[PDB]
């Protein structure tokens, strides 16, 4: 553990540190770069957009682990949309005061910034502020197709689904507007806006493709751009009117594009080669149930709901490098449409050219917190060098830290060892497995993986209720069903004021990309050498035969009612229950300690 | 508890042949004596003794003998019977919906949902070239959440001042309100219709009464239509 | 050198199309063969033949199907019980005695509720089809047993589209109480069978239901001392007894077929119902003393007869209840292995996978589970193993467990134990078993290993399965060949030729409709020397997940969680091509079925998950059997009833 009070030197220069271990005939000696303490800070306000005057009251998390100079306090600023910084405070975890908006401030996204004090880093988190009301009802936009093809002969229709916020269907007039937006600012096709009669909260409204073609002929201002469609509904009776946009459509040649970017780069001559591609959509989001191939090898597979889909691949022995190509046979698709992409593998080198490698072979998908995946340690090489080693020396690598080693023993004969290695929570979101052994006391032989754990919660929570129909003022029971010890925030929130600024909100998809930005690793698999593996998973390394890693140069790597009995219905929040709850109740067996909560 | 003799009278017919013949001795027959209805058991005589000989020491053993002693006793006494019948208590319904329908790889079909507070269960079995495909299921949750039912009865003479008993039911934890009111009609001479706001308790019911005199000869209709805070619905009743 | 391996099921069907594989290796000039099912014991007639082309196009490799109709076979004064698969070519003669059976097809009678009451109509319908699993078209005769065991209405009907709509059995005004039994059966040729089980009760209605619902359905070492008994009554939807009077009494039971019950009479309690619910305990250690048993390792597999009569206050009305068995248990799991064949490779890890079910079978997780190990090697000389825990995951209850074998094991002698941390070792589930190590002159194995084990396989994707043989030949193997079989029928095989130099390879197989529940795949390869060749061989189980040939859904329009009574809705049924679509609405309060395909796979032959004791217990074990010139069969085609689970 090192101090971070002995560091006071200025963050635009780096710092190392030697770790010098003496010992009986054995002095070891590694310079290793330093970095600042880690902390993830995380703001929820209760809603994601306010109105000029109303409090804005917000909640700040931490994934806070140990040490003992407990006295880093949370930094929270509120900024105007121009940057004018107001607010600063030094906030305390437990217990802290909303803050008051102005009656005549800006109209626009504000920021919220916290950090510790000393710390470079920051989280940000928005909210617009403007003057509007609730809207009474909500449009859902299904498009046809996630894509657009810029050269095509089909129209886009964008089918129009308005319901009230209690669920009952809007009747109703739409005003649909397509368009094409270009990376900041819009360009309207103003000869394809329509209306169409809502009957029953259904209507769709159709894109003539000569009509997108009469506007944009030259094909080459359409590149990588997307396609909107500003949908604007009113109601039969005239009382409100809500504006939708179904954006993100992108204009491309192609459904799929595929990336690698997840798969080794580097294989071994004689094993096997596990090839993870990575079929996306276009704008990034994973694509599932897509059919690739791989000609050149007969191997073809299908991505998961993660947008990977591993192929293994019979190598020749003799080839040190290894052109592969990936094209995503789609089903329904024509021939040209299809996405392909190629790389080259670059052969593992052994120490001298021994021959000796090591495939730790981890083959299992969708990996929860709680199995136990089986991982294969293949050896091959020289029968003579095989026949000396005896452990494997295995270690995992998750957030940056070595978080368990172990050794896996290997009785002579065995080329294939496997072992269980059991998914305790603390490995969300992602981990590394880097093994090796050595052989003759003289040379190392490295292999590492990237193993994808699902990110789910590291605990657990549930808000549960009777799931029906209320009252306006009635007495209601929910049940927060969670991890023992646990200090369960809350929030009631209109749906109006919830789907119409759904952007801003924080989620646990949220939380764990935030987390998985911070491991020191720079690829997804092995490296070059036996020194290649141990830079590229974030790990160093020193011998007493002065075999060592490269230095690391930085920390990222490249008859009526009497209406004296009616009472009125006065209280409209757009959100309450802002309360704060600490789950002390006894642990079930399972280990969920519930608690019955009513308003 | 089993004072003395109920464990003792008890074992001795436990695997007898004549076990059930002093069962039914001891139930209590309070207008006839022992050999007064020991007269009319014609199973041989071998019956008549373990009937008499349990009938007698009953009705000594109910004169000192607590109410909550003799109780436990009748339980104790339960062995001698033969084993349990068959029995359920519920009654389900005929299942509807039991066709077999040729289906173009779409087909709609429309059909009323049957008089009953019962969560239905629609399975489907599809038999094709390719094979067997049984289907999700779906369920058809019929639920009221406040409701009311009438207990009319099946058959009133013509001149009576019936009293037409019946009860709302509230399955809701909170407590609601609700008023009844029934379609009078020119048979009926009953004591445009008034809404007066009773009140249900939570995860409970109320009573509803109402009071008809009926003049006419036949088959009337009377309608119950409970307005609620969900709505209002229409319970057809023929008198 | 030129050896063939003629693949066949295990058991010829009557009426079915038997897919007869032929692989021939070590060829250069094309040739044919003929492959016939003659008669036993004469060979003179032919029931059918085929004829295979063995050329280069088809890497030697080609399958005709045979089939046997059931209009040419002696039946009457007996049946027919062995045929001759006989193979004629060029380079080869050879005919192998096969056994025949009858039993094709299936046959599922769905009557609509389960329970039922007299002056009732008893709806049924059979589903009818044959072995390859398609609307069989032929007349079925139903049979109406009574508890009686009688005769009491035998139905024919004929079939034209699978579904065979029979006439509604009225169940009468005064019917016989009990168990019935419909029993199907095809009325000619085939020794098929369908049994379905209902039960006919008498209706009298309570003047209030009273339930008795226990802490748990079983005691075993903490419910020994205390048991909280819940008893609960009430008139009608929500109108609950206010005061009543509640008699317990309780007695020992061997089994629920046997309906003697021993009565402790000391143990009659008398509580007091308080608007509905009391709560009684039963203290079973103290209680039991009389008809002595003093302990839990005596009562075990007994019985709890819990009888309660509930006698009303106000109007005086006694309505009983039961409770016919809670079983007294000893430890509270039971073990079992999940998919791990009893069999070892040398040199190869073993996995396996143990199941820790409770007594009333749920996946209990978080249950803690120790193994120990024996290797007992060729020379009678056990050595230990280090001992490894693991935990019981929650999710399908399937600890999992790894053992690196040494290179020269014949016989695992591994023993499961539970080691759940409050309960004593003498109430701890524990298992042992014995696993064998593949047996082979001239010590070379085959392991086959299916990538993702854990989770099912989807159809239309791509099976990923990795090859390695452990010969001390392995230069002189040349190809793996394969077999896929599903619903005892071979459905697939193919020829990958061997990486020259590479120690393991990896086969890319196509998962398609024709193994939808499992299937099984078989792969080899054969290690000639000077001596006569052997095949070397081995197996997986398949897990392809459930996808019906053409997607029936049903909904509801309006689709809402709560109905009106007298609400029209509409049906909204959609199939993906022509189907005849059997609807059955049934009110869901008689369960307290309609699972098929954990049925419909029992036309598979062969069980475990594959593995054998030698090169042909690995084909007999999978349904397979095979005549060649490198090994025999030698089988023994004996009953065999095997318990093996193979599933979560
Ligand atoms: C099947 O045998 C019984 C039936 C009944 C039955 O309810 O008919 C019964 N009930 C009963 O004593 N009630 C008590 C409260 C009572 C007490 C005093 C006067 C009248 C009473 O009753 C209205 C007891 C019975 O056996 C007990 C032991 C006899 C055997 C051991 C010889
Ligand atoms: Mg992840």
């Amino acid at each position: 553990e090192i101090p971070a009070k002995e560091v006071s030197t200025d963050s635009r220069q780096n710092q190392y540190v030697v770790v010098q271990v003496t010992g009986p005939q054995v002095r070891l000696e590694k310079v290793v770069l330093l970095s600042y303490q880690s902390s993830f800070l995380f703001i929820q306000t209760d809603k994601g957009i306010y109105t000029p005057g109303s409090p804005v009251l917000y909640r700040v998390f931490s994934m806070d682990h140990n040490t003992s100079k407990m006295n880093k306090t949370v930094i929270v600023e509120f900024q105007t949309p121009e940057g004018i910084l107001v607010s600063s405070n030094s906030v305390d975890l437990n217990f802290f005061w909303p803050y008051n908006l102005p009656d005549l401030v800006s109209l626009g996204t504000w920021r919220i910034v916290a950090k510790y004090e000393h710390s470079p880093e920051n989280y940000t988190a928005y909210f617009d502020v403007r003057k509007y009301v609730l809207p009474s009802f909500e449009v859902r936009l299904q498009p046809s197709e996630k894509f657009f093809y810029i050269d095509g002969n089909e129209n886009f229709h964008v089918s129009i689904t308005a319901r009230y916020l209690y669920g009952e269907e809007v009747e109703g007039v739409a005003f649909v507007l397509f368009g094409v937006k270009i990376d900041d600012a819009k360009k309207s096709i103003p000869d394809s806006l329509t209306r169409i009669p809502i009957i029953d909260g259904d209507g769709k409204a159709t894109l003539k493709r000569d009509t997108f073609r009469s506007r944009f002929p030259n094909l080459n201002e359409l590149v990588g751009h997307t396609l909107y469609a500003s949908v604007t509904v009113m109601t039969e009776s005239g009382s409100d009117m809500v504006v939708t946009e179904q954006s993100g459509i992108h204009i491309v040649a192609s459904p799929y594009q595929i990336h690698f970017t997840k798969t080794p780069k580097y294989f071994k001559p004689g094993m096997p080669y596990e090839l993870t591609v990575y079929v996306t959509n276009p704008d990034g989001s994973p694509a599932a149930h897509v059919p690739v191939v791989s000609e050149a090898f007969h191997s073809m597979g299908t991505t998961l709901s993660d947008g990977t889909a591993k192929l293994i691949l019979n190598i020749p022995l003799n080839a040190q490098s290894l052109p592969i190509t990936v094209r995503t046979n789609h089903g329904d698709l024509p021939r040209e449409r299809q996405a392909t992409k190629s790389m080259t593998a670059i052969a593992y080198q052994t120490q001298g050219g021994s021959g000796n490698y090591l495939h730790v072979a981890i083959t299992s998908t969708e990996i929860k917190p709680g199995d136990n995946l089986p991982v294969n340690f293949n050896v091959k090489g020289n029968a003579n060098s095989l026949k000396q080693i005896k452990y494997f020396t295995y270690l995992i690598l998750n957030k940056g830290k070595i978080f368990k080693v172990g050794r896996q023993p290997r009785r002579d004969g065995q080329n294939l060892v496997t072992m269980n290695l059991h998914i305790t929570p603390d490995l969300i979101p992602s981990f590394r497995f880097v093994a090796y052994y050595q052989v003759g006391n003289n040379e190392i032989v490295a292999d590492s993986v990237w193993v994808d754990v699902k990110d789910t919660c590291m605990g657990t929570l549930v808000v549960k209720g009777d799931n029906l129909i209320q009252m306006p003022g009635a007495a209601m029971k929910i049940k927060l069903e969670g991890d023992p010890g646990a200090r369960v925030g809350l929030v009631a929130v209109d749906k109006a004021v919830y789907v119409l600024n759904d952007k801003y909100k924080i989620s646990q998809a949220k939380i764990w990309d935030t987390i998985e930005k911070s491991d020191f690793g720079c690829t997804a698999g092995s490296g070059q050498n036996n020194l290649g593996v141990f830079e590229d998973a974030g790990l160093a390394l020193t011998t007493s035969t002065n075999l060592n890693t490269k230095q690391r140069s930085a920390a990222k790597c490249p008859g009526f009612i009497a209406d004296s009995d009616i009472i009125s219905r006065s209280d409209f929040p757009k959100s309450w229950l802002w309360l704060t709850k600490d789950l002390t109740e006894e642990p079930n067996s399972q280990g969920i300690s519930s608690k019955t909560m009513s308003f | 508890t089993l004072q003395k003799k109920i464990e003792e009278i008890a074992a001795k017919y436990k695997h007898s042949v004549v076990k059930k013949c002093c069962y039914d001795g001891a139930c209590v027959n309070n207008d006839e004596t022992c050999e007064q209805r020991a007269a009319r058991i014609s199973l041989g005589p071998r019956c008549i003794k373990a009937f008499t000989e349990c009938c007698v020491v009953a009705s000594q053993l109910r004169a000192n003998i607590s109410h909550k002693d003799m109780q436990l006793g009748r339980l104790h006494m339960k062995t001698l019977l033969p084993v349990s019948k068959p029995e359920i208590r519920s009654y389900f319904p005929e299942s509807w919906l039991w066709e077999v329908h040729l289906v173009p790889r779409r087909k709609q079909l429309q059909f009323a949902l049957p008089d009953s507070l019962t969560t239905w269960e629609i399975q489907g079995v599809g038999i094709s070239n390719t094979g067997i495909c049984v289907a999700d299921t779906v369920k058809a949750k019929v639920f009221k959440d406040v409701f009311l039912e009438m207990n009319i009865p099946y058959s009133v003479v013509r001149g009576e001042q019936i009293q037409l008993k019946g009860t709302v039911y509230n399955y809701r934890t909170s407590g609601m309100q609700f008023c009844v009111k029934m379609s009078a009609v020119e048979g009926i001479c009953t004591s445009s219709s008034k809404c007066v706001r009773q009140k249900v308790e939570g995860s409970s019911s109320h009573l509803v009464t109402f009071t008809v005199l009926p003049l006419e000869i036949g088959l009337h209709n009377i309608n119950f239509s409970l307005e609620t805070w969900f709505g209002k619905e229409i319970l057809v009743k023929t008198l | 050198e030129q050896t063939y391996v003629i693949s066949a099921p295990k058991i010829f069907r009557v009426g079915a199309s038997e897919n007869i594989v032929i692989q021939v290796y070590g060829y250069t000039e094309a040739f044919d063969a003929t492959i016939s099912i003659k008669s036993y014991p004469d060979k003179k007639f032919s029931y059918s033949s085929g004829h295979v082309h063995l050329s280069s196009e088809n890497k030697f490799q080609n399958s005709a199907i045979l089939t046997i109709q059931p209009k040419q076979l002696p039946g009457g004064q007996n049946p027919v019980s062995y045929v001759y698969l006989e193979v004629v070519s060029k380079h080869f003669s050879k005919s192998k005695r096969m056994p025949i059976t009858y039993d094709n097809g299936f046959l599922f009678i769905h009557t609509d509720k389960p329970v039922y009451t007299p002056d009732q109509s008893v709806k049924v319908r059979v589903y009818s089809l044959n072995d390859d699993l398609k609307p069989a078209k032929r007349e079925t005769v139903l049979t109406f047993i009574d508890p009686e065991g009688s005769e009491v209405d035998m139905v024919e009907e004929i079939d034209h589209i699978g579904i065979i709509s029979f006439p509604d059995f009225k169940i009468p005004s005064n019917p016989r109480y009990g168990m019935w039994t419909i029993k199907a059966k095809y009325k000619e040729d085939f020794s098929t069978t369908g049994t379905a089980y209902f039960e006919v009760k008498e209706y009298v209605l309570p003047h209030f239901s009273v339930s008795i619902e226990p802490e748990y359905n079983f005691i075993g070492y903490k419910n020994f001392k205390n048991f909280e008994i819940t008893i609960k009554a009430r008139y009608f939807y929500n109108k609950v007894v206010t005061e009543a009077d509640v008699y317990i009494t309780f007695g020992i039971r061997e089994d629920l077929k046997d309906d003697q019950k021993e009565m402790m009479q000391t143990a009659m309690q008398n509580t007091m119902l308080i608007n509905g619910i009391a709560q009684v305990t039963f203290d079973s250690e103290t209680a039991v003393k009389e008809l002595s048993y003093y302990s839990l390792e005596d009562l075990n597999n007994k019985y709890l007869y819990i009888a309660v009569t509930v006698i009303e206050s106000t109007g005086g009305f006694s309505e009983e209840a039961e409770i016919p068995g809670i079983k007294y248990v000893l430890s509270p799991y039971k073990l079992n292995l999940v998919a791990t064949p009893l069999f070892l490779k040398p040199g190869i890890p073993y996995p396996i996978k143990v199941q820790v079910k409770d007594s009333l079978d749920q996946l209990v997780g978080g249950v803690p589970v120790t193994l120990n190990a024996q290797t007992i090697d060729v020379n009678q000389e056990t050595s230990d193993l280090d001992p490894s825990k693991s935990v019981t995951r929650v999710d399908d209850g399937v600890a999992s467990f790894v053992l690196n074998l040494p290179s020269g094991v014949t016989v695992l002698e591994f023993n499961v134990k539970t080691d759940a941390p409050d309960l004593p070792e003498e109430n701890q589930a524990r298992e042992g078993y014995r696993a064998i190590a593949y047996s082979s002159l001239s010590q070379s194995y085959l392991y086959i290993d299916w990538t993702d084990n854990h989770k099912a396989l989807l159809v239309g994707e791509h099976l990923n399965i990795i090859v390695t043989p452990k010969s001390p030949y392995i230069d002189k193997i040349t190809h793996y060949n394969y077999l896929i079989l599903s619903k005892g029928k071979i459905i697939h095989f193919g020829t990958r030729e061997k990486f020259s130099d590479a120690s393991y390879q990896s086969i890319n197989i196509p998962v398609t409709q024709n193994m939808v529940p499992s299937s099984r795949l078989l792969v080899y390869y054969i290690v000639t020397g000077e001596q006569t060749a052997e095949l070397v061989s081995d197996s997986v189980w398949l897990n392809i997940e459930e996808k019906c040939g053409n997607q029936l859904q049903v909904h509801l329009s309006p689709d809402a969680d709560a109905y009106s009574p007298g609400q029209t809705v509409s049906l909204n049924m959609a199939t993906g091509m022509d189907s005849w679509v059997a609807l059955a609405a049934v009110d869901s309060a008689v369960y307290g079925l309609e699972r098929v395909f954990q049925f419909l796979e029992k036309s598979d032959l062969g069980c475990g998950a594959g593995g054998g004791l030698n090169n042909a217990n690995v084909f007999h074990l999978a349904g397979l059997t095979f005549l060649t010139n490198a090994n025999a069969d030698d089988s023994q085609e004996n009953d065999e009833p095997c318990k093996e689970i193979l599933r979560p």
